[PDB]
């Protein structure tokens, strides 16, 4: 079978980003030894090791949706993957408010329309507790 | 690749004109050509010249010897006793080929002096200075000099270059081919009160030392041919376009407000033609000249167009705005693709005519709507299938005879019949629509942009034709550019519709198989008629069933007859649901007339007109009525109107009446439904229940609510109920009673429409509506019951016709004091007097029409009166009227009138070849042979018209009525 | 003297995807999307592998792929020059759609949830619309990507200025203005697969403005919706019959039940009733063999059955159905069936749109709102011109804000719910727990089930 590839964006500190960029544009396999990525079983924490120097990482959710688009002639572009996550290196904490481009900053707060009426999972847990019970008493309340 | 048929290459030409004398109708001038010989030992140089008296010729300021002979002056010898037309057609083709600049030939043969042979062998420049004079031209330059006294600018005298194709040889010596491109320098020394308009841009205008004349200097740096060079000298009122500022409009004096209103649309035509193609307008200026006694209604030259003044209308004139608008549009289309990109041979003319007509049809689509586009395409297709089934066929791109089924040679444009030239342009633009159907419209516009871009990179070089021949298109270059942009080649479509000269005829009939739920079509072709050919490609058919509209492609090979296509359900008759149409919408249909076992509502064979075809489909009458009512295609509504005339059932009357009452139907479908309803009403007399047809509908739509017989006061601001209102009594007058006489209820209705007409309140004129009222009065005239050939006098007049005669007398006399826009009521009243004379009502006397056909009248009055005289000399077998018409062909000042008299005498001939007539002498055969041979030697359109008249009257063999 | 063709009553109104996309292959075009997969629609989380090299916990080296990129590009150029040198079609396999080769750009979206969005494997074009200056103009400012076209009639709602080039994504789904920005200097692109990590740099990232929809998303329970569900199931059944190696082609029912598990089996039987029959006994037992008289449709007929853009419109509909369902009339107006119908009707000139409203995906004055307003003391030119000018103003504000490279500084009853629960502890006990829910969101979802279960009796 075929499994859709999973692309994400890696953001590094600027000096380490310059060393990683120089090693990528060089093209040797020396970069392979220099750059490693260890993702912790939390799922939202990691180490990126640049030149064997550990950096602390967080995998965050991006507010917009990006899409990688490949081309052969630079006139027709084929969508290859959807990017929604970034492993910035240096829950509410795992949500990034800004977008990658310069015009998109504070997009989640300002350029996103918010419509409102985790919570569903809590309601399911409450229903399960009511089922495991015997007698349930309920009242919409006031200030108390 | 273009290799010249001439052994020299022309680089630059100076045309200087002095001494334009309007009293004596004379010009003097010189011409200086700059040729580079391509072959050594050039010796003779052959140029084109007609009607010019060549005074002297100097080559490199050395005196040279020329010899002039024109074989097309007298085509056959005077003392040859041949009288068949095939001899004249071969001799005329050989004579035109002997002066052809598309071969190496020419009429003026100049001998290079001996001392320049060492200058010509090593190929160096030659400057030929001819000076000439036109003494009193019978062609080329037309001098319109009115007989009011005053100065020549005070009386309105002007000159313009007339003619078609290569007719610039008629006013200066040149290489009069479309393939000899050169740059130009044009000087015209005219009177101080006159302006000289020509091709190029006006670099200066200097005075003469007496300040009584001034010289206009034009320069043309874009290399054009000699055939695209024009001239208009007159006392023109100049108007700069207030939107585009390189465009100047010239009109005759006192016609400036008409020019302001008329030429106010042209910037939108410019914007369209520069937005669908991506090239800007190639020339640096544009000039529109409006003149009197024009050759054609619209002529297009390089950076210039010459229209007639009869196109100029004011703001209150409708029914003339679209016609003038589309004349301007096709002149601009020919500016792009007839004058900038030119022709490589006489073949590959179909390319240019097709691109011009196709982009003009795209303009018509955007401007007047897709429905007007479909109606125009259908009327052009009906025109060509009528002409090709009538006589042989039109052959785009012949190979050099290739077409021997027709009485002229197609090797040169000046031997073609004028009807063949018109059908040539018509078929060329329809074949270009077919190429757009195979290869999509955006790729087509990319082809045209590639041609224009090659031409405009070519147009700026200075190399003498190393690169100036990229401005000439051919068929192979056009097909190669198509194959470059699309990757598909159209060589089967080119082989079928261009190289083969025929249209196809389809006879279809269906049968619905209820058991297997299929539709068995039966399409057979008539391929043994003289104009037809056999189609073997694919064919689209559109079937409207209860489940919707489905398209099917059928492969119609030679041995094919039965095509089984599948049919869908009939579950939209189980429940009442809406039936979905060809577009996305759906409607409620009354399914009571439909068959219970078949789901299919109508069938259309080739709906998109993707072949050059004539379809004869055999549906049932309810299918034609459903196709008239609920179709979303105007050509299918028109063909259902055309096919409902064979079914006079009252359901068809209800269908056409529901079409007539329906706004949001296209107006030209309702105008056809009027005449179809009149024919159906005439066929179901002694069954018709209530009032005459369309009368109650006219009083419901166009009359007052409180007074049914008083018409509403004229407000023509809707432009669709105006056309329907002016076309409904014209069809209503074709009603006939059981006695074959028009009823006195419809004639009284038309006369009350005439009496109660009030036009003091609309912003538009009433001339076309009143002219159509006279046409409706003329339609009601039935033949009178003469007893013992009783002389038609005033007392034994019909009581019906006395009212009609009083009305047309009142209208014609009031036109003599308050004239209409183009004397439309004069034309309608002359036509109605000829209608009354054709029946036994007014005495058959041509003296009225002979007085209206004099020179000083308007040209529409002249051609209406001459049409009446041609009809009279056909019916009364008049010898002296035929001699009057032939004399008017020989010496009339307006050449358009001469061409129109030959045209009308060809369409309505005084006798055919089958008839024994008293007018079949040897004298008439000798007169018409002298008119073909000599006499019409100055026009190239009168000579082809005389060939057409001799073919219509005496046929292709020896005139029979002869010793 | 005018149009006079009643065209609004007669006529009321190129992209080649990859061979995995036009054949609707199941990684790229999913048959079924559950609720947690509809909430993560076009935002796929980083999944943990169970087997593979990355499934073992620890540090993992990323691998540079620049010999791979230039080797694949040189190989594709050899293929193109061996085939005559013209333009070729390369995306014929799923392995052509990897990010490991070719020139990648990124494309960011301004809206959170667009009305239409491309699946993986689908193609789009970049068109550079350039309105010439009045009279003389130098020529289109040249651009690295896309082809240039001269637009006298603006494709978008606003109109282009003279001498203004605007790039845009153009495909069958939408048309949207894009704006090229340079990438940040710190961000790289890591392509992880089962075997390892791979790294590319990126240099070009476009920002995609508000989409102009060209395809109408169907509504829920619509006729077009049910037709697409039935046709998608039929195409999947035909492609399972084509994949069958048995000489009487035969499939199993629980393959289709694995693909479409929300479908009642009455609908799957209905699709298999014509074109197949169930064998209970003998050979081919418990298989749905293909009928011997049935001609299985060819590949082009199966491609003509369902289009990929119809699948994208269906996925947009069911994702919006989930988002609306989770959030308990303003929101219903912002649903893509309503907004796509409104925009396509506005493009046919049926009706006008209030360009300021609640369907605005920004939530501020930037961006349009595609909800229908009637086209009706002026009742004609005033309304039309007002709508047109508001459209040009919004188009021009969005272009400016998006192309800005300026840095932006980082910035009813009032009643709670209380529940008493009675349970039995180990051995013998009867403790009662009183729990108070102060979250009004938890409240709404909780109560709605009881009120439903109270009526569910």
């Amino acid at each position: 079978p075929h499994e859709l590839e999973s692309q994400f964006i890696l953001r590094l500190p600027p000096e380490y980003a310059s060393t990683v960029r120089r090693a990528v544009q060089s093209g040797h396999v020396n970069l392979k030894d220099r750059l490693t990525i260890e993702l912790h079983p939390d799922g939202r924490h990691g180490i990126v090791r640049v030149d064997r120097v550990p950096l602390a990482s967080k995998l965050v959710d991006l507010p917009c949706v990006m899409e990688s688009l490949k081309t052969i002639d630079k006139k027709t572009f084929y969508k290859t993957a959807d990017i929604c996550q970034m492993l910035v290196s240096t829950e509410k904490k795992f949500i990034w408010n800004h977008g990658i481009t310069l015009p998109l900053k504070n997009v989640r707060k300002r350029r996103f329309r918010k419509t409102a009426k985790d919570v569903e999972k809590e309601v399911k847990r409450l229903l399960s507790t009511d089922a495991e019970a015997v007698s349930t008493r309920w009242e919409i309340i006031a200030e108390d | 690749g273009f290799e010249s048929p001439r052994p020299y290459k022309l680089t630059h030409q100076v045309v200087c004109i002095n001494n334009i004398n309007f009293q004596r109708k004379s010009v003097v001038g010189f011409v200086e050509l700059t040729i580079f010989p391509t072959v050594a030992n050039l010796n003779r140089i052959k140029l084109n010249s007609k009607q010019c008296r060549i005074y002297r010729v100097r080559i490199n300021d050395l005196e040279a010897a020329f010899i002039y002979n024109d074989p097309t002056l007298e085509v056959c010898h005077s003392e040859s006793k041949q009288r068949n037309l095939n001899y004249f057609s071969n001799a005329y083709a050989a004579a035109v080929s002997a002066v052809d600049p598309d071969a190496g030939n020419g009429e003026l043969c100049i001998k290079v002096p001996s001392e320049l042979w060492k200058h010509v062998d090593e190929l160096k420049v030659l400057k030929i200075h001819i000076n000439f004079s036109l003494d009193q031209p019978k062609g080329g330059l037309h001098f319109v000099v009115p007989s009011v006294e005053g100065s020549m600018a005070e009386r309105g005298a002007h000159v313009f270059s007339c003619g078609y194709q290569n007719s610039t040889r008629f006013w200066f010596p040149c290489v009069d081919s479309y393939s000899e491109l050169c740059t130009w320098k044009l000087e015209f020394t005219v009177d101080a009160a006159m302006v000289a308009v020509s091709n190029g841009d006006l670099v200066e205008t200097v005075y003469t030392h007496d300040m009584r004349k001034k010289t206009f200097h034009y320069m043309l740096t874009i290399p054009t041919a000699a055939s695209n060079i024009s001239l208009a000298i007159g006392p023109f009122e100049i108007l700069v376009d207030p939107y585009m500022h390189e465009v100047t409009h010239f009109c005759l004096p006192q016609l400036l407000p008409l020019l302001k209103h008329t030429t106010s649309y042209l910037h939108e035509v410019f914007e369209f033609y520069e937005e669908i193609l991506t090239c800007r307008y190639p020339y640096s200026c544009f000039k529109t000249v409006f003149i009197d006694e024009a050759y054609v209604e619209v002529a297009a030259y390089a950076s210039m167009s010459i229209f007639s003044t009869n196109l100029l209308h004011s703001a209150m004139i409708i029914d003339e705005t679209p016609l003038t608008r589309r004349c301007l549009a096709q002149s601009l289309a020919q500016q792009f693709f007839g004058c900038f990109i030119s022709r490589m041979s006489w073949s590959d003319e179909w390319v240019l005519k097709g691109i011009s007509g196709y982009i003009y049809g795209l303009w018509m689509k955007k401007t007047f709507g897709v429905n007007e586009y479909r109606h125009w395409i259908k009327e052009e297709l009906d025109k060509i299938v009528a002409y090709e089934l009538k006589t042989g066929g039109v052959l785009l791109h012949p190979i050099f005879n290739p077409a021997s089924h027709l009485h002229f040679s197609i090797k040169h444009p000046h031997t073609l019949s004028w009807e063949y030239y018109s059908m040539f342009q018509c078929k060329a633009h329809l074949v270009m629509r077919l190429i757009e159907n195979r290869i999509s419209m955006e790729f087509m516009l990319q082809v045209f942009n590639k041609l224009l871009s090659l031409a405009s990179t070519a147009s700026s070089q200075k190399f003498q034709s190393h690169m100036w021949s990229q401005m000439l298109v051919s068929t192979s270059g056009f097909l190669k550019s198509i194959s470059n942009v699309s990757g598909k080649d159209i060589q089967p479509l080119i082989k079928q519709w261009v190289d083969q000269s025929g249209v196809v005829k389809f006879y279809g009939s269906f049968a619905f198989n209820r058991k297997r739920n299929v539709l068995e079509l039966e399409i057979k072709q008539d391929y043994t008629s003289p104009g037809t050919q056999k189609y073997v490609g694919p064919l689209k058919v559109t079937v409207q069933e209860l489940d919707g509209s489905f398209n099917h492609t059928l492969q119609i090979e030679e041995n094919s007859l039965k095509h089984d296509i599948p049919c869908h359900s009939k579950s939209r008759r189980n429940k009442k649901k809406k039936i979905p149409l060809m577009n996305g919408e759906e409607v409620d249909m009354d399914l009571s007339a439909m068959d219970a076992d078949s789901p299919l509502l109508w069938i259309r064979i080739d709906p998109d007109m993707s072949v050059l075809r004539k379809v004869e489909f055999e549906q049932a009458d309810f299918m034609w009525q459903y196709q008239l009512r609920y179709e979303r295609d105007v050509v299918a509504q028109q063909e259902s109107i055309l096919a409902l005339e064979k079914f006079p059932t009252p359901a068809s009357r209800l269908a056409l009446t529901d079409i007539l009452e329906q706004e949001q139907c296209f107006y030209r479908v309702r105008m056809s439904a009027c005449f179809c309803l009149a024919k159906i009403a005439n066929s179901m007399v002694s069954t018709w229940t209530g009032p005459p047809a369309m009368k109650s509908l006219f009083t419901r739509m166009f009359c007052c609510k409180s007074c049914p017989n008083i018409v509403k006061t004229n407000n023509f601001m809707s432009f669709q109920s105006y056309f329907l209102q002016k076309t409904m009594p014209v069809a209503m007058a074709l009603l006939r009673d059981v006695h074959n006489l028009c009823p006195k209820e419809v004639l009284t209705f038309i006369l009350d429409l005439i009496k109660y007409n009030d036009n003091r309140k609309n912003k538009f004129s009433d001339n076309y509506y009143r002219a159509e009222m006279i046409d409706a009065l003329a339609n009601s005239v039935t033949p009178a019951v003469s007893v013992n050939n009783e002389v038609r006098t005033l007392d034994n007049l019909n009581p019906d016709v006395r009212l009609i005669l009083e009305e047309i007398t009142r209208f014609l006399n009031m036109e003599k004091l308050l004239p209409s826009y183009r004397h439309t009521i004069t034309v309608s009243c002359l036509r109605a007097i000829r209608v009354l004379q054709k029946n036994g009502h007014v005495p058959s006397d041509p003296a009225l029409f002979k007085s209206y056909a004099e020179y000083g009248h308007f040209v529409d009055i002249r051609i209406a009166a001459l049409e009446a005289v041609v009809d009279y000399t056909k019916v009364d077998r008049s010898y002296e009227e035929l001699q009057w018409l032939l004399n008017m062909i020989q010496n009339d000042p307006v050449p358009y009138v001469r061409h129109k008299i030959l045209n009308m005498l060809t369409k309505n001939p005084p006798f055919t070849k089958n008839m024994e007539s008293p007018l079949c002498n040897e004298a008439l055969v000798d007169q018409l042979w002298k008119l073909m041979n000599s006499g019409t030697s100055h026009d190239w359109r009168l000579r082809c018209g005389a060939v057409d008249l001799y073919f219509t009257l005496f046929g292709l063999s020896r005139p029979s009525c002869l010793p | 003297p005018w149009n006079l063709s009643n065209d609004e009553y007669y006529y009321p109104k190129i992209i080649q995807h990859s061979i995995p996309a036009v054949e609707l292959r199941q990684p790229f075009f999913p048959t079924h999307m559950g609720p947690i997969k509809l909430r993560q629609f076009h935002r796929p989380p980083l999944k943990k592998y169970s087997f593979g090299a990355l499934s073992q916990p620890g540090p993992h080296s990323v691998q540079p792929l620049l010999k791979h990129i230039k080797k694949k590009a040189k190989m594709r150029e050899q293929e193109r020059q061996a085939s005559g040198g013209g333009e070729m079609f390369f995306m014929r396999t799923p392995q052509d759609l990897t990010g490991k080769d070719g020139d990648l750009i990124l494309a960011e979206y301004s809206e959170e949830n667009g009305p239409l969005m491309m699946q993986v494997g689908m193609a789009t074009k970049i068109k550079n619309y350039y309105k010439r200056k009045p009279g003389k103009d130098p020529g289109a400012p040249d651009c690295k990507y896309g082809e240039t076209v001269y637009c006298h009639t603006s494709p978008f709602l606003g109109s282009l200025h003279p001498g203004q080039l605007l790039q845009a994504f153009e495909n069958n789904l939408f048309r949207a203005p894009i704006y090229l920005h340079k990438m940040p200097e710190t961000d790289f692109l890591i392509i992880r697969t089962r075997q390892g990590y791979y790294i590319r740099e990126l240099v070009d990232i476009f920002v995609v403005g508000q989409q102009c929809p060209l395809f109408e998303v169907p509504g829920p329970n619509s006729k077009r919706a049910n037709t697409h569900i039935r046709d998608f199931l039929q195409v999947f059944i035909y492609r399972l019959f084509w994949k069958s190696k048995d000489r009487p082609r035969r499939i199993r029912m629980e393959d289709i039940k694995k693909a479409f598990p929300s479908h009642s089996e009455s609908s799957i039987r209905k699709r298999l009733k014509l074109c197949a029959d169930f064998k209970r006994t003998g050979m081919d037992s418990n298989w749905w063999v293909l009928k011997s008289d049935f001609r299985l449709p060819t590949e082009e007929e199966i491609r003509a059955m369902v289009s990929p853009e119809q699948c994208c419109a269906y996925y947009s509909m069911i994702a919006a159905e989930q988002r609306l369902k989770d959030a308990g009339d303003d929101e219903v107006r912002t649903a893509p069936w309503n907004t796509t119908r409104a925009f396509i009707a506005a493009m046919k000139g049926k009706c006008l749109l209030e360009v300021t409203g609640v369907a605005d995906p920004t939530g501020c004055g930037e961006g349009f709102s595609y909800v229908k307003i009637p086209n009706k003391r002026f009742s004609v030119a005033e309304h039309q011109e007002r709508y047109k000018e508001e459209c040009q103003r919004i188009f021009d504000l969005q272009n400016k804000v998006l192309s800005s490279t300026e840095v932006l500084s980082t910035d009813a009853t009032g009643r709670c719910l209380k529940i008493y629960r009675t349970f039995r502890d180990e051995e013998g006990k009867e403790y009662v727990r009183c729990e108070t829910v102060r979250k009004p969101a938890v409240i709404d979802a909780y109560v709605r089930i009881r009120t439903t279960k109270d009526e569910e009796f």
